[PDB]
RNA sequence: GAACUUGAGUGCAGAAGAGGAGAGUGGAAUUCCACGUGUAGCGGUGAAAUGCGUAGAGAUGUGGAGGAACACCAGUGGCGAAGGCGACUCUCUGGUCUGUAACUGACGCUGAGGAGCGAAAGCGUGGGGAGCGAACAGGAUUAGAUACCCUGGUAGUCCACGCCGUAAACGAUGAGUGCUAAGUGUUAGGGGGUUUCCGCCCCUUAGUGCUGCAGCUAACGCAUUAAGCACUCCGCCUGGGGAGU
């Protein structure tokens, strides 16, 4: 916590003031649910936190197609650099 | 302007925000009214209580309180009007032939106790006469020598008396009235906003009208 | 009533207190509930989680 | 969400008639301020005013009750809803309560009342009767 | 406002149920009419009355239908404008018809629309077929018309302006 | 951030309760688990009696690991019979 | 195509919660076991009887074993999409609410089909069995008693994994959003007017109860936690039976 998602946000901003900015959100939301997802295969017989993993799934791919309809160009070199494909 | 009176008004918690136009708020928690909004509604009953008991309709004088009890009854015995000073009995207005009988059988029977034959039975003076006169005079009041239909009707409380003003918005009488902070204005047909537990205030208003409606006889 | 903990404006209540959960614990053992001991809910909460944590290091009783 | 505001400003119009309510605050698009601007200048409205601000800005307006207490606006409705829209043409323009109330109607040539798009021998979206 | 009952007024009835109570002895009956009163120069009313007789009820029936009396608008012999009456799921509309037509109605309504003076009515029930909430529902259709003047008055306007 | 308070029996002499006390810290140790603070309220009367004893040492130890040698000692204290009780709570 | 920030979300900061999954620990009590006390009952019922008992029971003291649920807290209290979730602790982890202003700048909602979760009973495999307990046995009641009552007691309830995928799975009320009187408790915040406080009042959120106006309704009732007034999307109904065949 408090540098791995400071390290991210500094890492994926495009401005100095980017909190939001979709790359930056996406980002977490990939190591989250990668968190989450080695979380899952120590712990299978959680069902609530696999509620949540959809929901970031969700969120994340809508930001995605988000990205697609918005900045063809940003949108592949983010792709590249996370390698969500 | 505060001519004479002392209220501020009345209730606690349970009030009506049919009255926001009227009143003001204390921290004690008891609701004081906007006087501002008193005297000119209060002036405008003064003038039109003035035009009806120039007209000819005589007034009905409605107080079942405890409080409004001898206020009702000495203002309306000052005035000379038909007052109401205990129960209002169920259709007064609306039943009124029934009511009519009603009363002509105790102008009957307190006409007889003097001038009539007094002496029928030991008792049948007491258990007819007395016992009848006691219920009839207490509840039928100074409505007894009534003759007509009223023209108005001033209340004291309408939430102690829904029935009353019920069946007189029913009738089509159109009423002048001190409301209070959980009453319904829209009831009312001439609304005053002043206190109904205060003895002074009440006695204060029902001596404005009663010498609103002195001044009209002429 | 009125609540202890709004009045010393104390905050978490710290099992090692155990006079002061020995006050809030009743004769038998038991904990009072929160229209007896006067508390806000929170602080209940936190109230008889104190006196579980402190039941099982043994600062405070089960049956007496 | 909200699939569409003028059928809500509607109802909140229609709110206000039936608390019977003095002023309104509807967040104010152009074809709101077009619409308030036909009930204005019909008379179903004492006046209407527009506040400018950041967000997206605000049109109050003034309900008018000309006598003792008496609704001159006693229903709205919508006709064209995101999800059927109802064009009409010029020879099926409808006049309501025949000539008592209104449709509002926005054509090629302004958003139009009943007779102005008769005038002009016009249709377009029909998006309000007003009686 | 409340109507003054002098008119000249005609007083044919809809119906007389036959209406029960159970008692410890069986059924007690009574009779519940409801008729229609009014003249036909646009002052309707309707009421109940409740009797042991037929005749008693009726006359009951006749004076609280003398009690409630409505007014109508009889705009070119007609009425005014298509107005849809809803009283509790009896749901009937009005419309205004061509001055030939007549009263194109069911039996209540027809005896409302007949003893109103309004001659040339289109309508249909929408609803449930009691008397009673029909006859409730086209006077919820009746109390919600409006005039061309008053409404002329009410808009700020003139009937020229609203009219044509 | 942890609270690490156990309860060491009462029949044990005071060198071999140094001896459990730097055991313990050994095991500590193991981490990184840095002791910021220690404490002993001594020979205290238990509200109820563990084994057959009324009476027995407490110990406070104040932790901030990376939450592995609070585990060791879970496993070590389950363990050694000569300790009564042990909690470990997360200081918040 | 360009902007904006209200909708949505990220950022920072707290707060509360039986939200979930893995592991560990505790104290009553029930049962069982051994020993001391000791003797004739115990148990149970509307009444009794089967049973248990001098081969020493029931009661009682100490000790041990084992399983399951976590008294008091506990509350129209909280959390969760629903099932549901009440001891404690740690490991990992989901969501909410509050204060904004830092960012993004419409990125949102619903959602057939699909994927998953899904009480309880049931099924498969291996364990487990203290209480309870279908089935089953005896005794009673009874015309009969495949029942209710009593004494026993199998599967099961428990755990691990896999299957079933159903409930009066209920708020008998789909989700979202906006508008439309109040009073009052309560849950978690925040802010103000004196007091550092204690505390009172006021204001504002989001959740949760009750009474209640307009409005709705066939009525009962709902009423800002709608069953009002509207818009979006989905599912479902078109007489009862046959038949969820």
């Amino acid at each position: 916590t408090q540098e791995r998602k400071n390290q991210l946000i500094n890492e994926f901003k495009t401005h100095e003031s980017d909190t939001g900015s979709p790359e930056v959100q996406i980002a977490i939301l990939t190591d989250s649910i990668n968190n989450l997802n080695e979380h899952l295969r120590t712990h299978k017989k959680d069902h609530h936190s696999r509620r949540g993993l959809l929901k970031m799934v969700g969120k994340r791919r809508n930001l995605l197609t988000y990205l697609r309809n918005k900045d063809v160009t940003r949108y592949r070199e983010l792709i590249n650099k996370l390698g969500l494909r | 302007l505060l001519e004479a009176g002392v209220h501020f008004g009345h209730q606690t918690r349970r009030w009506n925000p049919k009255m926001k136009r009227y009143i003001f708020t204390e921290r004690n928690g008891i609701y004081i009214i906007d006087l501002q909004k008193t005297v000119k509604k209060v002036e405008e009953a003064y003038n039109f209580t003035k035009n009806l008991a120039a007209e000819g309709g005589k007034i009905l004088f409605v107080g079942t309180k405890k409080q409004a009890q001898d206020s009702v009854k000495e203002e309306a015995q000052r005035s000379g009007m038909y007052y109401v000073n205990q129960r209002w009995l169920g259709g007064t207005l609306t039943n009124f032939e029934t009511i009519q009988k009603r009363i002509k059988r105790l102008k009957d029977i307190e006409k007889m106790q003097e001038n009539g034959t007094f002496d029928v039975l030991p008792k049948k003076e007491v258990v007819q006469l007395k016992k009848e006169l006691e219920r009839l005079e207490k509840f039928l009041g100074g409505i007894k020598d009534m003759k007509d239909l009223p023209d108005a009707l001033f209340i004291i409380d309408p939430r102690k008396e829904r029935i009353a003003v019920a069946e007189a918005r029913k009738l089509n009488i159109p009423i002048i009235g001190i409301v209070d902070t959980n009453c319904d204005p829209d009831e009312i047909d001439v609304v005053i906003p002043a206190n109904d537990d205060a003895i002074r205030a009440v006695k204060l208003l029902t001596s404005k009208m009663a010498d609103a409606i002195l001044e009209a006889k002429q | 009533k009125v609540c202890y903990f709004t009045s010393n404006g104390i905050t978490h209540i710290d099992y090692k207190d155990v006079d002061l959960l020995k006050k809030f614990v009743s004769e038998r053992g038991k904990i009072l509930p929160r229209r007896v001991t006067g508390t806000n809910a929170k602080y209940q909460r936190k109230l008889t989680a104190a006196i579980k944590r402190a039941r099982q290091m043994a600062l405070l009783p089960y049956v007496s | 969400v909200m699939t569409d505001p003028i059928a809500d400003m509607l109802t909140r119009i229609r709110n206000a008639n039936m608390v019977r309510h003095e002023k309104l605050e509807i967040p104010a698009s152009k074809l709101k301020r077009e619409i308030a601007e036909i009930l204005k200048r019909e008379g179903f409205i004492r006046d209407v005013e527009f506040v400018e601000d950041s967000k997206q800005g605000i049109i109050r307006v003034f309900l008018k009750y000309g006598q003792n207490n008496e609704r001159v606006i006693t229903g709205l409705k919508r006709i064209s809803k995101p999800g059927l829209r109802v064009y009409a043409k010029s020879n099926e323009v409808p006049r309501v309560l025949n000539g008592l109330g209104i449709a509002i109607i926005s054509t090629s040539q302004g958003v139009l009342t009943d007779k102005e798009a008769r005038a002009k021998q016009a249709g377009g979206e029909v998006l309000a009767y007003v009686w | 406002r409340i109507d003054p009952s002098k008119l000249e007024l005609e007083e044919r009835l809809v119906t007389v149920n036959r209406v029960a109570k159970v008692v410890k002895g069986g059924r007690r009956f009574r009779f519940a009419a409801l008729v229609v009163v009014g003249d036909k120069n646009g002052h309707v009313g309707f009421g109940t009355g409740k009797a042991q007789e037929v005749p008693e009820a009726i006359r009951k029936a006749v004076e609280d239908a003398k009690k409630n009396l409505i007014e109508v608008p009889m705009v070119g012999t007609t009425i005014p404008h298509e107005i849809i009456g809803r009283f509790g799921a009896g749901n009937i509309l009005l419309k205004p018809a061509s001055e030939g037509t007549g009263v194109i109605a069911g039996g209540p309504v027809r005896a409302v629309l007949e003893l109103a003076g309004v001659a040339d009515i289109l309508s249909k029930s929408l609803g449930s077929n009691t008397p009673i909430n029909m006859i409730r529902a086209t006077l919820q259709g009746l109390s919600e018309l409006k005039r061309a003047e008053d409404v002329a008055k009410l808009r700020g306007k003139s009937v020229e302006e609203l009219l044509g | 951030k942890y609270e690490v308070m156990y309860i060491i029996r009462p029949n044990i002499d005071e060198e071999s309760k140094k001896a459990v006390i730097e055991r313990f810290n050994n095991v500590l140790t193991s981490n990184g688990a840095e002791i910021t603070g220690t404490k002993d309220w001594g020979k205290r009367r238990l509200a109820y009696e563990i084994n057959d004893f009324r009476d027995g040492f407490y110990q406070i130890v104040n932790v901030q690991s990376d939450a592995a040698a609070v585990q060791e000692f879970d496993r070590l204290a389950k363990i050694s019979d000569d300790i009564i009780r042990h909690i470990v709570v997360k200081e918040e």
